């Protein structure tokens, strides 16, 4: 219970609301309290219970519990929100306090758009030349930040994989690619292979299995 | 009467023994013991806490409300006999206590002498 | 043949210097291609190398600690002198020294082929950890028992001296062995009376003859029985609740206290003081113990006071035993199923759900007792708000999907309840 | 710091293979080593240049290179080989030198079994109820240590999820369970949600979606 | 109108106490629940809880840090101290005030409504006492050129004093300004000859009367041209080598000579030394490189030394630039499908990878210069190889990919390649 | 002669001024800087340079190697009054250099003094 998680980051066009959880064991049977940190100031509080809300902060601002986790709901997000949003609660039983990692509301520009992964298998034209890589596409997507993860029946892997950095388009949306590079003896063994692409917040995933498919 | 050099040699050994005491200092105990005073360990006891100054040996504050500091004598060996003695795991020390072992701790060696020398 | 043998210091304190000193015989630095060097290991990590000398006059050291280590060579007589100079209580390992061997010219990358044995280095914690003071049963207690304070750190320390404040010398001294990593003395007052109200604390040393470390924390002991009139202690709800209520503690009584304590049996928790109003002639206090769950459970036992006499408490209360447990609910089945009948799997995964009851037995059974085999009852799921949930699925085969009956029975007896529920496939 | 990482930890059975690769930036142009240090004693030198192996050492090890990682491959693990493994190389500019965090190959005294994953959408007179319960089931699965990690429409979901520690089971493997509770309208909100489990590096994922049943 | 206000040292030694004060305005410390605490926030990270201590005399602090924390309230004076006691340098950052207060008397757990403003709290990094010394240009020298060592510390020293082994008198003395806590001085060696040469050593102090430092590492300072023998460098292969094979340079001389000194022109490491064995006719000792890269380019100069006078050389050898060039490589083309079945799918995407090219411009164009209906070409990849990769993706309505037929066209002109390829779906 | 008190008086004071001589000093100048001698700074220098002991200021080394430590001029006036004076901020000095130095800032006090009785 030590540990109270959060998102890493958040981000939301202009008037979508943005949901900010705060995860823990000890929020079961212990109050929780929502504070605001603007860049270069000091911590406002806004929220000090599971539900209730001071008298200054505005409308947007209201708070909800559901078992083990409470959640923000910045309802409304303007461009006067961007800041970073921490979390109190205690120890299981009644003690020490704690503060989340806290998450950062940020306003984007052009509305948010997901990638579209397309995964190729190696040609029957590779294995001849002794040869078998796994081309991953990655196109039309905002803001530029992804991560790819490949993975060989779930296990993850690290040997091979080879990811470019993002790039503008012609449409002020990137694009990236990432390649696996593979001899044709483990291409003929494991059953299925992923590219996994996680966005701002996101898991794309695409599938490709050599047997099944070829 | 060939005991009264007997008396005085066990316990001038006994007490470098077990405290580890000087040998240029074990004798100045003689000067305050003679031939009737040594069956009872008390006065040895009152001696050793008058002379070898064992006073010395525990923290004591400056002022009062402040942090300790070790006692004037603490290099001494008789703080290190005390100290390996007395201390150690499971053992507690009082201000009063001290003089009560150490005169328990006499009565042995004091009895040592009577039961050898027959 | 090639062997290593390190020699050296073991024990050093905070600020001081290691000096090891490396051994070697079989080889000597003079052959082209060859080096010593130090590698560092802490209890239980992962390997970190820290410096290391070639067959020449060059050094290489480790870019965080290049302005505290300083390695040297003899060739004359083999040896080689590696010197740490700020150790601190994280640099403690087993320190290695090893061959060394150059992969070619060109790019000084090495392989460290004949390793020494081990070399156990601790380093002495200084004295500025604080001594930790707590007492048992309870900071509170009558004038005929005795108390035992324990006092511990985490830093080795081999003498601990206790204090009362308001007393010129030092109360009690004692000393503990240092075990693997805590010590821990146990001064046991005597038989307590009136004078032994005030705020203890104790103090830390490696021996009788060194700096003692910063002061524990002040502990208040409080001595009960030493005024006249009583008071007493009642629940404005009913001593049982629902753990889900409100319930509020009431200290009342007459007498001029200005500060009430409210204490939990078998718990060494600090006790609450609240200050007293004066209502209908009634000195009382009133402690809100918002909602309330299955940890509020226990006596709690009021206490009066004054400020005159800080640590002195009026006699205790009658205790007023609280019992806070949910009330049973009775399961609510739900019918669960795949909605998605592939064709290409020959078992089903057809189950039932039992969701809310808080007294734990259940049990679920199909078809009325029959179908032993393939039947899986997952256990109880304790939900945060109190009550539990269960599941229990069977793997009835493809072809026995169709006009074949199943039905789950459960049962609860503390709530006499028996329901039916029939998971027809969609 | 050091710029070499390592899995934290491999288990395999008796008899299988077992694969620790260590990628970093520098193992580009500079060799790699292995070492193995069994509990207490001095690690001892077993392939070096990435290819060659020591004269005494048996033949059951062997190492490769992969780009930017070495892996070094033990081929019918016994109960002797229970050590920890580092692999060594020089930074970029080749002076100064690097090890690893090192994995723990441990051999498990009964095979190991993948978990069987099934999960349950909320019946359909639960939405006449309000309450929606989604159900992940996990079964037979050794050793225990399981990580359900619920996902909606692709972004993680930590709000409802209440989850048992695995437990013993009539026969000699663990299992366990997991449930999310959800509002209706956030169950027809979302297209697909899908319990996912970790189990020892490996990962299954078991998906249902509200179009499908409701 | 409840304000906080923080104050205290801003810079603290590392190894030292902090001190920091809250006065606060507005509300008494003695009213029921209330408290004051202390929260850490590391420039960037999230907030860290410190200390507490409500109305009562109840302290809690962080279970990591309970040993060093301590926290002290004076009610009349309105001042709460806080003296965290060990400062390593990554407990930096700006520290609040705050004022806490309880929820409910059930649990001591708070929020913290009006906080402080912060005060930046910064620790030294920590001091080396040994100075570092280093020479410009080079260790190698010229018989005929002044020299100028560099004794250089930060730790705020006043005065330098050099020494040459074998020497009992100290060569020169020096001073500096303690600028920001940094020193340096630059000894200047005047026209150098035979006997200049040896292992420089400088020292440190904070003035005159001081107790000096711990030595520095020794610097060696090697002459030239002392001898009359002359040597030279040849490489075995070309001297333009192309990437991987693994080059070996040569060091011939035709006296009897004992150790080659191999240095690089640029700013290197340090030189490397090697023994000589005797040959057909001529001293030699040779240098594998092992498999050159873009690194190992440069002009290269072998040096001849003897062990009678360790310290001195023969002239310099004829330069020898190695220049190190990526051959270019021909792209091969391989053709990606969707896979054997994209089924309901309105549009499918088809696809050339082209794989392993050097010179960097690539261009494919699908179809000759038709089907610019959505070719994207994405960026390329510069594998570890050194070998750059590229891919083009047609998206196209499905029912065409059974009659439209879709071929690449990739023109890699440095290597004057034209390749075309067919993919199709099957 | 009358110049003879005069130059006598104004070179002890430019010698005791720039280098905080002792009172005493002055005095046993007096008895060696004798008129036979106030025409010459070589004579002085190495008057000054071994009558106080300049020499030891500096540092030195007990073994062929081993750290340097101070001298014997570890506390007196005349060493930190030098080493205040030419150890500056970029100044050098080595064992040669110092009498140089010293011969040229008392040749310079000598002559304006004498110049200025002129
Ligand atoms: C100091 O007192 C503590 C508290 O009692 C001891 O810890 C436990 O003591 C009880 C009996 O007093 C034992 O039954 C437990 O086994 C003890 N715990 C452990 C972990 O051993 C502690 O042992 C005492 N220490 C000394 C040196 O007397
Ligand atoms: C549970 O009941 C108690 C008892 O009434 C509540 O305590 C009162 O709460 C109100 C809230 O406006 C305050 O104005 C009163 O001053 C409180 N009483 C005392 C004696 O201080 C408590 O708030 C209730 N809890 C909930 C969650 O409703
Ligand atoms: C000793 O070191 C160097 C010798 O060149 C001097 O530092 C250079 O001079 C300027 C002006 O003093 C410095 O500000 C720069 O750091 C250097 N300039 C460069 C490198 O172009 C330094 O002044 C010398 N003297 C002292 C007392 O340090
Ligand atoms: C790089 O090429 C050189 C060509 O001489 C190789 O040099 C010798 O290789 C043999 C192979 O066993 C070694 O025994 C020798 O010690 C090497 N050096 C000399 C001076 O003969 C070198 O091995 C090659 N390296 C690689 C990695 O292929
Ligand atoms: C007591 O401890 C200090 C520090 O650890 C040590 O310097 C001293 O020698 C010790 N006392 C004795 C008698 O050894
Ligand atoms: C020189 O430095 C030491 C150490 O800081 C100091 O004690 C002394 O006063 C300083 N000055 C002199 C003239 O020694």
């Amino acid at each position: 219970s030590y540990d109270l998680t959060q998102p890493p980051s958040v981000s939301v066009s202009p008037g979508q609301t943005a949901r900010i959880t705060c995860s823990g064991d000890s929020l079961a049977r212990q109050f929780a309290s929502w504070y605001q940190q603007k860049p270069g100031q000091s911590p406002v509080l806004l929220i000090y219970k599971n539900i209730e809300r001071l008298s200054a902060i505005p409308e947007r601002f209201s708070g909800s519990t559901s078992g083990t986790s409470v959640t923000l709901t910045i309802s409304g997000v303007q461009a006067e929100d961007e800041a970073d949003y921490f979390c109190q609660s205690a120890d299981d039983s009644g003690s020490y306090s704690l503060f989340g990692t806290g998450t950062r509301v940020s306003v984007l520009g052009q509305p948010k758009a997901n990638p579209t992964v397309t995964l190729f298998p190696p040609s029957s034209e590779e294995l001849q030349a002794n040869k078998a890589t796994l081309v991953c596409l990655i196109s039309d997507f905002y803001p530029g930040a992804v991560t790819v993860a490949w993975k060989a029946d779930g296990s993850p892997v690290k040997a091979g994989v080879e990811t470019t950095k993002p790039s503008k388009q012609s449409n002020n949306k990137y694009a990236a690619s990432s390649y696996l590079s593979l001899t044709p003896e483990q291409w003929k063994s494991h059953r299925s292979y992923s590219c996994q692409v996680t966005h701002e917040g996101s898991t794309v995933e695409k599938t490709v299995a050599p047997t099944e498919c070829s | 009467a060939a005991r009264i050099p007997a008396a005085i040699d066990a316990v001038i050994e006994g007490i470098k023994s077990k405290f580890s005491i000087d040998t240029l200092g074990g004798e100045a105990l003689k000067s305050v013991i003679d031939g009737t005073n040594y069956y009872d360990a008390s006065y040895i006891t009152t001696a050793i806490y008058n002379k070898f100054q064992v006073s010395s040996c525990l923290p004591s504050v400056p002022f009062l409300g402040g942090p300790p500091v070790p006692g004037a004598g603490a290099n001494k060996p008789i703080c290190s006999a005390v100290d390996k003695l007395y201390l150690g795991s499971g053992n507690f020390l009082d201000k009063s206590s001290l003089p009560g072992s150490i005169q328990k701790d006499v009565a042995k060696i004091v009895a040592g002498a009577e039961q050898a020398a027959k | 043949q090639i062997t290593l043998k390190e020699s050296g210091p073991t024990l050093v304190e905070r600020t001081q210097t290691l000096t090891l000193t490396c051994t070697f015989s079989g080889f000597s630095l003079t052959t082209d291609g060859l080096g010593v060097g130090w590698i560092r290991q802490p209890p239980g990590k992962a390997l970190e190398w820290l410096a290391l000398i070639y067959y020449d006059d060059v050094r290489r050291y480790r870019p965080s600690l290049k302005s505290r280590l300083t390695i040297t060579k003899d060739t004359s007589k083999n040896r080689v002198v590696l010197t740490v100079t700020d150790m601190d209580p994280v640099d403690a390992g087993t320190y290695f020294c090893v061959h060394a061997s150059l992969f070619n010219l060109g790019s000084r990358n090495v392989y460290f082929r004949y390793w020494g044995q081990g070399t156990l280095v601790s380093v002495s914690s200084g004295v500025s950890k604080k001594p930790s003071l707590s007492v048992q049963p309870g900071p509170i207690v009558a004038p005929e028992e005795t108390l035992t304070l324990q006092c511990g750190s985490d830093a080795g320390y081999n003498r601990f001296v206790l204090y009362k404040d308001g007393e010129r010398d030092f109360l009690q001294l004692a000393g503990a062995q240092p075990q693997a990593g805590l010590s821990q003395a146990n001064f046991t007052l005597g038989p307590v009376s009136r004078s032994y109200g005030g705020q203890y604390r104790c103090y830390g040393a490696h021996n009788l003859s060194s700096e003692w470390s910063a002061p524990s924390d002040p502990l208040d002991i409080l001595i009960a029985g030493q005024f006249y009139d009583r008071v007493s202690l009642s629940v404005q709800p009913g001593p049982t609740v629902a753990s889900g209520e409100n319930v509020t503690l009431l200290c009342q009584s007459q007498g001029w206290m200005q500060t009430f304590l409210l204490t939990k049996e078998g718990a060494a928790d600090d006790p609450w003081r609240l200050r007293s109003t004066y209502q209908s002639q009634k000195y009382q206090a009133e402690f809100p113990m918002g909602p309330v769950t299955s940890a509020h459970a226990g006596t709690y036992r009021c206490y009066g006071s004054q400020s005159s006499k800080p640590y002195l408490l009026t006699h205790p209360s009658d205790p007023l035993e609280l019992v806070v447990s949910a009330s049973t609910k009775g399961p609510s089945v739900f019918p669960l199923a795949p909605c998605s009948r592939s064709t290409s799997e020959s078992t089903a995964a057809l189950g039932c759900l039992v969701k809310d009851y808080f007294p734990e037995p259940v049990t679920v059974s199909w078809n009325s007792g029959a179908l032993t085999s393939g039947v899986h009852t997952f256990p109880a799921v304790l939900q945060s708000s109190g009550l539990y949930s269960l599941s229990s699925v069977v793997t009835v085969p493809s072809s026995s999907l169709g006009t074949k009956t199943y039905t789950c029975n459960v049962d609860h007896k503390p709530s006499n309840t028996k329901v039916d529920k029939r998971v027809e496939s969609k």
